[PDB]
């Protein structure tokens, strides 16, 4: 159930997205707050709902939800969004 | 924040 959405922000800054999700949690990356015509109208296929297991290159460390955060502020102005369905 | 969830 993957599903990839090539977000690349660049200039602006910012995304317009919010996660959540890890061994912390006891969770998965789940997309649970996306603001209108951001990173869910920009990427014309980003949307909460679906659950986030990887990006830019399927990276969703195991630990905390950071480790998403981590790979996704390091990696690029791309954000890769592999989504599967809960 | 401090934990590890976040908003992009």
């Amino acid at each position: 159930g993957i599903r990839k959405v090539l977000l690349l922000k660049e200039d602006h800054e910012g995304l317009g997205i919010s996660i959540t999700g890890g061994k912390e949690h006891g969770v998965p990356i789940l997309i649970s707050e996306i603001h209108p015509g951001q990173p869910a109208d920009r990427c014309g296929g980003l949307h909460v709902g679906d659950a986030i297991l990887a990006v830019n290159g399927v990276n969703l460390r195991d630990t905390k939800h950071k480790e998403a955060v981590t790979i996704l502020s390091q990696q690029r102005g791309e954000i890769e969004f592999e989504v599967v369905y809960v | 924040e401090e934990v590890q969830d976040t908003r992009l």
